[PDB]
């Protein structure tokens, strides 16, 4: 989830580097393809009638859905001051998708522009 | 030439090589018996026969050896769990040795048979040409199959001679080789009945053989003669597959529905024991008597044997397996190690609550614990928002009683929750499942099998027997119309 | 001893029990 | 074949849509088309019918017990819905969730009070009168209306609720809800 909200960026125009709440990739009501999940689903496997077991907690007896942070520098340059307007560039460090809690997070890096207008 | 299906037409003229090739297929038949004996001794596991008995391993011939006597091995292990220090020659391996000596020698005559075809026995002594007086021939074998039945229910299964057969508790506990009398009432049409077997053999032997006097002197008439076409070996191949394949829905419907001759401790539970309530009616009724009697609820579950209460367990169900889960239902959820004890459930309130139990229909079901007066209170919901009979909301605990967790109460919901799934399938049992590698899913039992086998078997031949009986009645349009 | 509340024990977790499918006119 | 003729040409039966039902000291108009239920999710529920569609579209009577003389001593209709959320259904999730989106924080459930009134019978009797819509994060059946008509008579905290789905609501449910809502007279 390329994500920005939240994002608390203290600095200097030059550079403000700051965090971001990065939500989780599914809702709590997402289902897995045998219908288990958050809010909602079996919570175990029901096609295995004799193999949900304790050695699948992570994949059936738990489901995670825990936010994580993000990292972000942002950089200003092409001010037009007439109009109030700011263009620059940007650079962020957030983690992957973890499944459900299924897989550890992969660290994605994703450079970019950016604009915005003041007040 | 001939088509590759009609290759076994070349012996339909040759009774010598019709004898051939029935000897043949004898032998082929007592050499499987054979191997399959020797197969299921070398991988049959007898070291408890409470909790893993031979129908929890795939066995599919042992059932029939116990089942007429045939109880202990060489290997110094009887069937019922006792020590044999002297099984004698008729063993399991003993039967299986037999087999295969007799598939030898079968091998040997069919050999012999096959080179000396040219018997003028098999020529008719007016015309020379070769012939079978097949009225005759039926006298002869009927009276010789009388013979047969009636000494084996007169001797065999009634102990006067033989060793009897199996007969067991209705609840399956106590069952053992025994003699058995013959039931000559309105009894002995019992299916569940043993003692309707010695008196069926007897009476039907009696018949068999007054028939068969009967057939050997009676010639038939030339009506009958030609309606039926008793000349023809293919008229006589008709009407034995339409009997083979009544025979075989008897038997398949009889595995299935069980009766004297299915014990439930050599081909497991029926589906409809489970359906019905059998061994949860009894398990109930064992624990209602000794509480009027005086005794707390942790002893009287302890009284139930672990043998009735395996019996109450939806994965010995034959109707819940797989047409492609192969093997022992022991491969399907591991080798039962223990029983857990009965567990009752109760919420905040202290009212008792019961775990709805598993149809057989239903590959999954949900989990619905119901109070006594019918209403649902509480569940394992799928929809865990808004919903208003969770384990957690209702505030459910379970206690255990006579097992392995025996005065043991949990209450947290993640385990109350596993231990209302596991009641789901009935009593709960603790399973090994590294030994095999079992892969948790619901295999079928032997008498499963075996009414699959024979109920295909019997359709595959009622169109055996239309084929052939087509073939004798239509025999002169065989290869074509007259065309005028 | 008490049928009645081993019958209405039964019910509960299977109702195609054939104590609560027999002599059922009278309830 | 005890012989009673047939209904040929007879005109018409009652097809009002609603069915006079008389508990006990109360009397309300359930849909024609509702099977009655033996559910109870809350243990002091007298009456309980459900949709042949579907089970969503329900009604209960919860009779219950209270002590205040008069329901107006629940100080408001606010304060008196707010005494009630176990009505809803508790929300079985104990994770954090903040990516449900609209849901506040842990939330997989809503309760927007569409409105509160007073409503005043010819006995005398007084009702207080709720329109709640409950939405969840998956929205089943984009959240389901709640109608409550409660009221204090003799000892007791007599109560009405009605379900319905919001689909069924804009599919016209909402005319046979409001029909059941504004026939609960309980005297
Ligand atoms: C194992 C038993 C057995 C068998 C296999 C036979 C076989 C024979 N008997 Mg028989 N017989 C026996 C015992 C036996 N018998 C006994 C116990 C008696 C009394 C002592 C006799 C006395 C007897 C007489 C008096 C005669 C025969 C004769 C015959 C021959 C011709 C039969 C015939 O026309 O069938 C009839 C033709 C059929 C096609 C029968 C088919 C069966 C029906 C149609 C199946 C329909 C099933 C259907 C789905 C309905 C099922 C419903 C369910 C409720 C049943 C044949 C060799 C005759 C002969 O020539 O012998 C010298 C003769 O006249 N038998
Ligand atoms: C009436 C026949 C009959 C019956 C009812 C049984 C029943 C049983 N046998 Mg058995 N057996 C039989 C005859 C029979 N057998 C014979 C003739 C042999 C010699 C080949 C064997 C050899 C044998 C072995 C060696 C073993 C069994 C085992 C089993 C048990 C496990 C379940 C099972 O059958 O596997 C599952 C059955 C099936 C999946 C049936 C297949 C369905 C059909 C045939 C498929 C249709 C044909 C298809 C076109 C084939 C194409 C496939 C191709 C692409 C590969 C079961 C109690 C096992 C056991 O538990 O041992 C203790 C085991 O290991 N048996
Ligand atoms: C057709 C019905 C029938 C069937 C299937 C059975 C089945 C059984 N009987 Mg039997 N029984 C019957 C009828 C039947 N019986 C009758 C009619 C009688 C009264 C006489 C009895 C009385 C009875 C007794 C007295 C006993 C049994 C026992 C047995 C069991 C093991 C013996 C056996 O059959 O091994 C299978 C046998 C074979 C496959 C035959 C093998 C043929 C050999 C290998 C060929 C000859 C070998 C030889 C070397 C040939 C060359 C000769 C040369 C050296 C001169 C078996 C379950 C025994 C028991 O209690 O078991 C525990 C036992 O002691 N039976
Ligand atoms: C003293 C008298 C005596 C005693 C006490 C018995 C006792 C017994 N006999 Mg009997 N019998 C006797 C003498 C006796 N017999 C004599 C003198 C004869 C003549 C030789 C027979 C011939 C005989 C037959 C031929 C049968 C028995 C059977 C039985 C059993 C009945 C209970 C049972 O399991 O049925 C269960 C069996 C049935 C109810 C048979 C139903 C068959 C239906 C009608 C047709 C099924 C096939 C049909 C084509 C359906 C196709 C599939 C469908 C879906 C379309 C029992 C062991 C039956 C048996 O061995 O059962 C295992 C059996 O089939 N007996
Ligand atoms: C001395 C010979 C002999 C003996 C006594 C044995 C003994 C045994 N064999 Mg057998 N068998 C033998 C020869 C023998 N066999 C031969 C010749 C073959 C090749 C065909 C085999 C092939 C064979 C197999 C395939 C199997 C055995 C098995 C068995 C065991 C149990 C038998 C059983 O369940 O009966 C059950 C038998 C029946 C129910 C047959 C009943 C007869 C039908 C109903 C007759 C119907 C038609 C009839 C003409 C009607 C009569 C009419 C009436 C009026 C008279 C037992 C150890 C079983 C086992 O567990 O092996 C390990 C098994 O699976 N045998
Ligand atoms: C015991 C019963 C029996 C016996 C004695 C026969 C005998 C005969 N049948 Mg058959 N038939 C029967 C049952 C029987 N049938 C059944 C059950 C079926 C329906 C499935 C039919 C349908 C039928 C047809 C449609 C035809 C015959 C024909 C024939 C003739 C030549 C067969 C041949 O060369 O095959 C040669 C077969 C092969 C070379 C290979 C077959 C391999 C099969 C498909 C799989 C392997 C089988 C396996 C090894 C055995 C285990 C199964 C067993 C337990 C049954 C012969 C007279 C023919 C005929 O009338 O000729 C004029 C003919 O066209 N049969
Ligand atoms: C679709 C079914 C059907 C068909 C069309 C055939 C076709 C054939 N049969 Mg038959 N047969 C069948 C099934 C069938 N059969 C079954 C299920 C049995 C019992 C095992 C047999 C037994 C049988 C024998 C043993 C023989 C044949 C033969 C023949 C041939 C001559 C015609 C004949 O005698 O008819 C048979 C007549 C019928 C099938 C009609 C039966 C009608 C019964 C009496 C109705 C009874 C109803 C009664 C109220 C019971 C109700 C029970 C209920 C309560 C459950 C022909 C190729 C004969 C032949 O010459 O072959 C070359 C022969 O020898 N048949
Ligand atoms: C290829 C030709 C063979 C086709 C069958 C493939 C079987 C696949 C297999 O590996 O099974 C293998 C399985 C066993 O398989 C193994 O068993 C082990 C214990 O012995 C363990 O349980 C293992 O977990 C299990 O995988 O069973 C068999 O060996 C097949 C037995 C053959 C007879 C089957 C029953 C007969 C039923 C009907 C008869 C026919 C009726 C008419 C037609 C319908
Ligand atoms: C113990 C182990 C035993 C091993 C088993 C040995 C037997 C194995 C082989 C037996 C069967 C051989 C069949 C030969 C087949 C064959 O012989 O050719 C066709 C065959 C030829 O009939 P004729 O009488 O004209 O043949 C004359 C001779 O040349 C044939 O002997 O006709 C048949 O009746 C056979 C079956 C009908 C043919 C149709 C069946 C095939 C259709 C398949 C459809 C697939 C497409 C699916 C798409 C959805
Ligand atoms: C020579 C001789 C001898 C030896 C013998 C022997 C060694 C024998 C054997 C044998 C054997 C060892 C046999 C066996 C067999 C087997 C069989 C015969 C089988 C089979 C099969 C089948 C037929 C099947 C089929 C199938 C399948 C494949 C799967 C599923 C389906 C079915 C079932 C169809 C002696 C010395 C004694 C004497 C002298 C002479
Ligand atoms: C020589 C001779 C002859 C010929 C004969 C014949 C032709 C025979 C045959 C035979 C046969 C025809 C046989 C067969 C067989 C079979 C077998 C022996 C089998 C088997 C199997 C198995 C062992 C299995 C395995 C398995 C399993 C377990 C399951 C499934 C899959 C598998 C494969 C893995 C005549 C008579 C002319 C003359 C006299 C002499």
């Amino acid at each position: 989830l390329f994500t920005i909200k939240e994002f608390d960026g203290k600095g200097t125009l030059d550079s403000f580097s700051g965090d971001f709440l990065v939500p989780s990739y599914r809702g709590s009501t997402f289902l897995d393809p045998k219908g288990r999940g958050g809010a909602t689903g079996y919570d175990n496997a029901i096609a295995l009638p004799a193999k949900a077991d304790a050695d699948e907690i992570q994949r059936l007896n738990n489901k995670s859905y825990t936010p994580g942070k993000g990292s972000a520098v942002f950089s200003v340059a092409k001010v037009d001051t007439e109009t109030g307007e700011i263009a620059g560039v940007f650079e962020s460090i957030q983690p992957s998708d973890t499944e459900m809690g299924a897989h550890p997070a992969k660290d994605i890096k994703i450079t970019g522009l950016w604009y915005g207008q003041l007040t | 030439g001939l088509p590759w299906y009609r290759v076994h037409t070349v012996v339909i003229n040759d009774p010598g090589r019709l004898i051939s090739v029935h000897l043949m297929h004898t032998a082929l038949v007592a050499g499987w018996a054979g191997a399959m004996t020797l197969f299921e001794i070398a991988v049959f596991d007898p070291s408890d026969p409470v909790l893993n008995p031979m129908w929890r391993q795939g066995m599919f011939v042992l059932p029939f050896l116990t089942r007429l006597g045939v109880t202990q091995s060489w290997g110094g292990w009887t069937i019922s769990g006792e020590t044999s220090s002297n099984p004698g020659i008729w063993s399991y391996e003993g039967a299986a040795a037999s087999h295969i000596v007799l598939s030898g020698l079968l091998f040997l005559a069919s050999v012999w048979h096959w080179v000396y075809w040219d018997l003028e026995l098999f020529r008719d002594p007016r015309t020379g040409k070769t012939a079978l007086d097949l009225p005759k021939i039926f006298g002869i074998h009927l009276f010789l199959a009388g013979l047969l039945c009636f000494g084996f229910g007169a001797f065999h299964v009634t102990g006067v001679f033989g060793p009897g057969i199996w007969v067991s508790d209705p609840y399956g506990l106590t069952g053992s080789v025994q003699p058995v009398a013959p039931s000559w009432g309105a009894e002995g049409f019992d299916p569940y009945n043993p003692g309707g077997v010695p008196a069926h053999h007897i009476a039907a032997g009696i018949l068999g053989v007054l028939a068969g006097l009967f057939h050997l002197c009676v010639r038939p008439s030339i009506r009958l003669y030609f309606g039926l076409s008793m000349g023809s070996i293919e008229s006589v191949l008709s009407s034995s597959i339409a009997a083979v394949f009544w025979a075989a829905f008897v038997v398949a419907g009889t595995m299935w529905y069980g009766s004297a001759a299915t014990p439930i401790e050599l081909f497991g539970p029926t589906r409809y024991q489970w359906d019905q309530g059998f061994f949860q009616q009894e398990i109930q009724k064992r624990v209602a008597q000794s509480t009027s009697e005086g005794l707390s609820v942790s002893e009287a579950w302890a009284k139930i044997p672990e043998k009735l209460a395996f019996y109450d367990y939806i994965g010995n169900n034959p109707a819940k397996g797989g047409l492609f889960r192969t093997g022992a239902m022991n491969s399907g959820d591991g080798i039962a190690v223990g029983w857990l004890g009965h567990a009752s459930f109760k919420d905040q309130e202290g009212r008792e609550l019961f775990v709805r139990r598993m149809p057989t229909f239903f590959e999954t079901f949900p989990v619905v614990l119901i109070d006594k007066d019918g209403v649902v209170r509480a569940d394992v919901p799928f929809r865990k928002a808004e919903s208003k009979y969770s384990i957690e909301q209702v505030g459910v605990s379970v206690t255990f009683y006579g097992g392995e967790l025996n005065g043991l109460t949990f209450t947290d919901p993640s385990t109350v929750k596993k231990y209302a799934r596991k009641a789901q399938l009935g009593e709960i049992f603790e399973f090994d499942r590294s030994t095999l590698q079992s892969d948790g899913v619901f295999r079928s039992s032997p008498r499963g099998w075996f009414t699959f086998g024979h109920l295909s078997f019997a359709l595959l031949f009622f169109f055996g027997h239309i084929w052939h009986g087509s073939r004798t009645i239509f025999r002169d349009v065989f290869a074509g119309i007259d065309e005028d | 001893q008490r049928v009645r509340t081993v019958l209405d024990m039964d019910d509960p977790a299977k109702e195609e029990t054939v104590k609560e499918l027999r002599k059922d006119i009278n309830n | 074949a005890y012989g009673e003729g047939a209904n040929v040409f007879g005109r018409v039966t009652n097809k009002s849509g609603f069915v006079p039902y008389a508990g006990d000291s109360f009397a309300l108009l359930l849909p024609s088309k509702w099977n009655p239920s033996d559910e109870k999710e809350v243990d002091s529920i007298v009456l309980r019918y459900a949709d042949n569609f579907d089970a969503v579209n329900n009604v209960y009577v919860i009779a219950q017990d209270t002590d205040k003389s008069s329901i107006q001593d629940y100080g408001s209709p606010e304060e008196f819905i707010s005494q009630f959320g176990y009505l809803l259904g508790r929300q079985a999730w104990a994770g954090q969730t903040v990516s449900e989106g609209g849901f506040d924080a842990n939330k997989v459930s809503s309760a927007a009070l569409l409105g509160v009134a007073t409503e005043k019978d010819k006995k005398g009797k007084t009702y207080y009168k709720f329109e709640i819509l409950s939405r969840t994060a998956d929205g089943n059946e984009g959240g389901r209306h709640q109608l409550v008509k409660a009221t204090v008579s003799n000892g007791k905290l007599y109560l009405l609720k009605v379900q319905a789905g919001d689909k069924r609501w804009f599919k016209g449910t909402d005319k046979e809800c409001l029909g059941v809502l504004d026939s609960f007279t309980v005297v």
